């Protein structure tokens, strides 16, 4: 958010004079971005705390 | 996450000129009937002096002594002026008015004061005798809201 | 979160009808005074002919040869006309008329210029003798500010 | 005239009440110079659809002055009252312009 | 992390000044015409008697009866307001104007009905004879964009 | 400086016509309040990579 918040007319944005919602909604690209990146690092928080043979779980 | 005021005020402009739209649509058409009544109008003179000379309404516009031809007494709201037998009817055109009022029209119409006459102005009006006139019911009147307080005349105003 | 253009405009249309108010107001007042005047006029044909041609003011309507009956010379805002001893008055209707106007009245009153006279037009007179005449003074005097600049005469003028 | 339109036909506006409707507003109706408008049922808040406030002016002399708040009736060609009964739009909603009382002069 | 409504309202608010910027900007200029128009009208009076009376279009503003001067007759948005054959052309200032209004003008030029004239409002003209003008074609004419419905008049508008 | 680049009349601003060196000295909270946020992230990187006896460093 930092990086997209350094002005206008980076890579993929828009204009500001666009309306919000359609502004909004093309940037929907990156904010699912980060929303996937928050989904990572709490798997990785919560999780954390043929060979057929060589499949099987052992001790 | 942000731009609503925009998006709102480009919205309250866009429902501000509908609002603003039958408001400037009947101020419109109250304004160019206040001309029909205008170009009626100043035609009273014609008609005024040639009952008083004569003691007979005239019966056209030749009579009257103006613009043989009715179509000769148009306006930009106006399609035309006819006297007819001292009524003087105002026809409003069929393009550049309101939409609920072109090719309606109104009349101007006097009676015998005795020495002089006094003038009405009002809905359509068709004369009977040399001092009686009658709605010229049919349906193509300017409607009460698009008529001055000035020409509010009934058929039977004395 | 937005929309004040619509509601801003809704209400500065409304506050300028309240400021266009009082002006159409006056106007309209000093519109329907003015034509008190031309009512109390053109009766002063009469008046004068008559005191010209016998050298006393007519006593009423009948002797000044108008209307032998005040009511008979009204009009939209004008509840009548009266010659009172060649004082013509003119009262203001009730209905029709601004509300601070209404059945008051002004007066139109000549001098003898000797051959000839002269005329003028004001707020309500009394005559007192053939070449005087004095403020009916009794609170239904239409106010000065209605009144034009041509009616502005007061009981001593020359 | 020297009086208040008894209703919308009289002012010389859509002769029908709900002809003058809007998106949130159902209509607006013209009785005796007031102008009340009341808001739609669908495309509204929750606590402020089917409920209305009024426009009412007073004889100024030569002019008039116009009021803006909650709904009001006419009882004499210089006098309103309010016209108490429930579906006022509620002070919290109302612009600051549009706070009048009954008796606003 | 977190603060991006002020900043979204802030750009909302940006653009839409930047969208309420040219509708306020012909609104604006529409509105400066729509008094170089009120400018030269009023002065159709001068015009028409000097006509009526004599039959021949007044040559210049002396002739018309008016401020002998056309800057004497200027505004706001009106650098000036001259009468050349009876045509009354309307200037507009350099300072005070929309942008690609100023120093461009129109004319109120008018027709002899007989007995009377009509008038017309438009796009400059020249005056070729005394019932007949012409396109001042040359460069500097309002724009229709910014002219009245009731001032898109042609050179042979009858 | 990016959200501060976000147009004009922001809180703490001035106005753009204002001299620069009066605009600049204002500001000064803002550059000030940077110059801090720099000496923190520095700090936390170079740091971060009566009985005698008890006071002695032990294993």
């Amino acid at each position: 958010k930092m990086f997209a918040d350094f002005g206008s007319e980076l890579p993929g944005p828009t204009q500001m004079i666009v309306n919000f919602s359609h502004m909004a909604q093309e940037y929907f690209f990156h904010v699912a971005g980060s929303i996937v990146a928050v989904v990572m690092s709490f798997t990785w928080s919560y999780r954390q705390p043929l060979f057929m043979p060589v499949f099987g779980p052992v001790l | 996450f942000t731009l609503i005021e925009l998006m709102i005020v480009i919205a309250i402009v866009g429902i501000l000129a509908a609002v603003a739209l039958p408001a400037y649509q009947d101020y419109t058409a109250r304004a160019q009937v206040s001309e029909a009544i205008l170009l009626a109008e100043g035609q009273k003179s014609a008609v005024t002096e040639y009952y008083l000379n004569h003691g007979k309404w005239p019966e056209n516009n030749t009579s009257a002594g103006v613009a043989s031809s009715p179509t000769d007494i148009k306006g930009k709201y106006v399609k035309e002026v006819e006297v007819k037998n001292g009524v003087v009817t105002a026809t409003m055109l069929s393009s550049g008015v309101n939409n609920e009022i072109k090719g309606k029209k109104l009349s101007l119409w006097a009676r015998r004061e005795n020495g002089s006459v006094k003038w009405f102005c009002g809905q359509p009006v068709t004369r009977t005798d040399d001092d009686t006139v009658a709605d010229a019911k049919d349906g193509k009147e300017i409607d009460t809201k698009h008529l001055p307080s000035t020409c509010r005349d009934n058929f039977d105003a004395k």
